[PDB]
């Protein structure tokens, strides 16, 4: 009943290369230049084999410039998505244990949500896991740590029966050294019940825990595995296409064209004298293997001698191709990079804002749904209320909220069109209030003469 | 009605059926996953005392025969498999045909298939060799054509004795199955009807599982012999140790940058009631070292406790 | 010729896929699925289908 | 068993007619109709009556 652990599903095998390339792009210039062989082909292989060719390749790659717009693309998208903070719907006094320190490390649920959203926006995969300790912890499983899942149909229902993921840990001896523990977690769903097996894997050994089925506060065990996999497209175990693939490909093409451009700049950038129509007699008589080119000094030339200060000219077609790449990346990513030259008409951009925020809207909902489901499972563990919600900031392109908008929202609160908490969340999101609602209330019933 | 494919699904993955593990063969072949240190893993259990019950004479007890108790030792040998370094070629099949770069994925698929195949084949070969060393083999090559539909299995039952119930599967090559099909399809003794000529079991409640492993076939032309060996509850144990490693390494010095893929893993073999003689064998045995008899000691006192029996048919 | 297929790979590996269709369907779906669809009818009875 | 009186499965006559039967698997034989159908009707004059062809 326990077989073939530490086996990775072959769809993930097809996707590891893309994931690794995307992680390299996120790392920056150093990762790309470390593996320039994969991205930048050698211009001449016959020289490349020879030792005089490999040094040329190194010098070729060092001069190259990595744009690294993909990292900014991801950082900017995480920017508007997490403006202010996500809203939590439900009791707060009995849910502080998950909000303040979601995994027991003192790390707030907001920071783990930020990490998960960045992970699911860069390479479009991630996982959440909740397990009882007494307090449940909402774990976070990276895209590469999830490595096996199953989907069979029991009573005609899409069910995730098997799911295995890997976790890394360092055992603590009395020394100061660092060791690694590749603890795996086996999740199974037999006859509509949830069971899980852990593999101790003691430092220097491999040991396995016995079977056990976590149960809720009242009992009844479970009917679905408390592991949700969120992606750019949706929340299904199936692999989703990473949103950064095309931008990374464009960035790599721009990088290799930048390598070509920088080599050309190093070679032919400097102007060259090009003394033509010259004779060795004239050289050894007057020049003497040395030419003075300053303004104060002149040089003589024989009859029918033409000096041509020749150099590579600007607007090289390689640079034109690089400009095409920059424009093409601008066309794809919303705000990977900015442009001071261009001017945008206001109101026309509002039409296309919804389409430009398509990925942002999806990622937000996919993460919001995943975290809401994880919190509901945690409540089931603790026997709290089930009607709770953790909904991210689906509003993007945020900014200080206008005085006219301020009067509008105040008037809407005077009428019965916006709830008090909705108006508070509005005025907070607009950068006009910072205190919590209860503090504002308890100071509002105070009879200040002013 | 499925013919249209995805891309590169046509890449051949395997031709021999290897779905012969755990519940597939009624628990005959156990494929667990547990780590174990060293090239050997042995477990010791008490031996069965031979002269426990003796005749006694109360009239004159006279002298008393001395007795003592021993401790048999089982075994689980560890084998190490691997993969030859695989070149990762540039896509040069591009006259008109296409050529991808998913070498890692293709190697992963083929490697999973062949890993399953290799453990299954090594387990079958070790089981056959061990049972032959234990004497639980019935050679049927001279009687008639060489294989009978059902009367041959009775010989294996007679070998295994009073515990005949403990056998509930018959791993076999495809040729013996087709011979059963042909003889059944020509019922010289009328016990089949057209609706029952496709029986897979052996008329004793034991299903016959079919695979074309080279371990169950040998020889050619008139020397061709097929082994159809039956199992017991968890007779052959295969324990993979979770030590898979793989690298991709480039090379410098040749006309092209030579890319490589190399993998390594290990697993453990154990046949019920049998111990691998490491002294006559070796620390890390070859697949042909497992198939060699006299390297397999018979630990269990009785053949019944030892799990399995081999039937040899041409 | 084999040098021909080598030339073809040199020609292809240098190419750039714009990928405008993926961004197109992304924007199209985004425009359609802004906010969320509105459900008409009882909800406490249909919650098992919505969830 | 699919019955077909196709002349591709008889190949002979008298005492040397050799019927051939095929055991096929899923997607064994693939036929694609390339939808390049072209049909022309051409007519001629200069006779007592108009002549057409297809």
């Amino acid at each position: 009943d326990s077989n073939n652990i530490k086996y990775v599903r072959e769809d993930a095998k097809k996707m590891h290369k893309l994931w690794a390339h995307i992680r390299m792009a996120m790392e920056g210039s150093r990762a790309i230049k470390d593996n320039a062989k994969e991205f930048v082909p050698h211009p001449d292989n016959t020289k490349a084999t020879t030792p005089e060719g490999v040094a040329r390749y190194k010098a070729y790659i060092e001069r190259a410039v990595w744009y690294g717009a993909s990292a900014n693309t991801v950082d900017g998208m995480l920017g508007q998505i997490f403006a202010r903070d996500p809203v939590f719907t439900g009791p707060e006094d009995k849910f502080d244990m998950l909000i303040n320190d979601v995994d027991g490390s003192g790390l707030s649920i907001h920071q783990q949500a930020r990490d998960s959203a960045e992970d699911a926006l860069s390479l479009g995969r991630g996982g959440l896991f909740v397990d009882y300790s007494a307090r449940p912890y909402i774990k976070f499983i990276a895209a590469e740590d999830i490595l096996n899942w199953r989907e069979r149909w029991v009573n005609g229902a899409k069910r995730t029966t098997l799911l295995v993921f890997r976790e890394e840990s360092d055992a603590d001896d009395d020394g100061y050294q660092i060791y690694k523990e590749e603890v795996w977690r086996e999740l199974r769903l037999v006859d509509g019940t949830y069971w899980q097996r852990t593999w101790r894997e003691n430092d220097g050994q491999l040991y396995v825990d016995d079977w056990i089925s976590p149960t809720k506060a009242d009992g009844s065990q479970f009917d679905e595995i408390p592991f949700v996999i969120f992606g750019s497209k949706n929340n299904d175990p199936t692999i989703d296409m990473p949103p950064m693939r095309d931008l990374v490909e464009l960035n790599i093409a721009h990088f290799r064209n930048s390598a070509d451009y920088e080599e050309a700049c190093f070679i032919c950038g400097q102007p060259t004298l090009f003394l033509s129509g010259l004779t060795e007699h004239w050289v050894k008589n007057v020049l003497g293997g040395a030419v003075v080119i300053g303004s104060r000094d002149a040089v003589p030339l024989p009859v029918n001698a033409k000096p041509e200060l020749l150099q590579a000219e600007g607007n090289g077609m390689v640079k034109e191709a690089m400009d095409q790449k920059e424009r093409q990346m601008v066309a794809l990513g919303a705000k990977l990079i900015d442009s001071d030259k261009t001017q945008r008409t206001f109101g026309e951009a509002s039409m296309e804002a919804a389409a430009q925020n398509s990925v942002l809207s999806r990622v937000s909902k996919n993460v919001s749904d995943a975290y809401t489901k994880a919190l509901r499972w945690a409540a089931m563990f603790l026997g709290l209320d089930e009607k709770i919600e953790y909904e991210l900031n689906s509003d993007f392109d945020i900014n200080k909220m206008s005085p006219e908008e301020l009067a509008a929202v105040i008037s809407a609160w005077q009428s019965n069109a916006i709830s008090f908490t909705e108006m508070r969340w509005q005025i907070k999101k607009g950068g006009r209030a910072y205190l919590e609602d209860e503090d504002m209330r308890n100071e509002s019933e105070q009879d200040d003469p002013l | 009605v499925f013919n249209d494919w995805a891309y590169k699904t046509m890449s051949e993955v395997l031709d021999q059926q290897v779905e012969l593990f755990n519940g597939a063969t009624r628990g005959a072949i156990i494929l667990r996953s547990a780590g174990n240190t060293g090239d050997l893993s042995e477990a010791a259990f008490w031996a069965k005392i031979q002269g426990l019950v003796r005749p006694r004479d109360p009239y004159s007890n006279a002298d008393v025969a001395a007795k003592d108790l021993r401790q048999l030792v089982d075994n689980t040998i560890k084998v190490a498999s691997g993969t030859p370094p695989i070149n990762i070629p540039p896509s040069m099949l591009r006259w008109i045909q296409k050529n991808p770069q998913e070498a890692g994925a293709v190697i992963g698929q083929q490697l999973a298939g062949d890993t399953m195949q290799d453990m299954l084949n090594n387990g079958l070969a070790a089981g056959k060799a061990a049972f032959t060393a234990g004497g639980a083999v019935h050679d049927i090559s001279a009687a008639g054509t060489g294989l009978m539909t059902q009367r041959a299995f009775n010989a294996a039952q007679r070998i295994f004795g009073d515990r005949s119930t403990d056998i509930q599967v018959w791993v076999s090559h495809s040729s013996p199955l087709f011979d059963l099909y042909d003889n059944a399809l020509a019922n010289a003794e009328q016990l089949y009807v057209f609706g029952t000529v496709n029986v897979r079991a052996d008329a004793f409640g034991r299903p016959i599982i079919i695979t074309d492993s080279p371990a169950l076939v040998s020889g050619a032309a008139e020397t061709l012999r097929h082994s159809t060996l039956g199992l017991t509850t968890g007779a052959i144990l295969i324990e993979q140790n979770q030590d898979f490693d793989s690298t991709v390494v480039d090379g410098t010095g040749k006309q092209n940058i030579t890319r490589q893929y190399q993998a390594e893993w290990s697993y453990n073999l154990g046949v019920n009631g049998y111990a691998y003689d490491i002294a006559t064998g070796g620390k890390a045995p070859n697949p042909t070292a497992l198939a060699t008899a006299a390297n397999w000691d018979k630990i269990s006192t009785s053949i019944k406790d030892t799990g399995g029996v081999v039937l040899v048919t041409k």
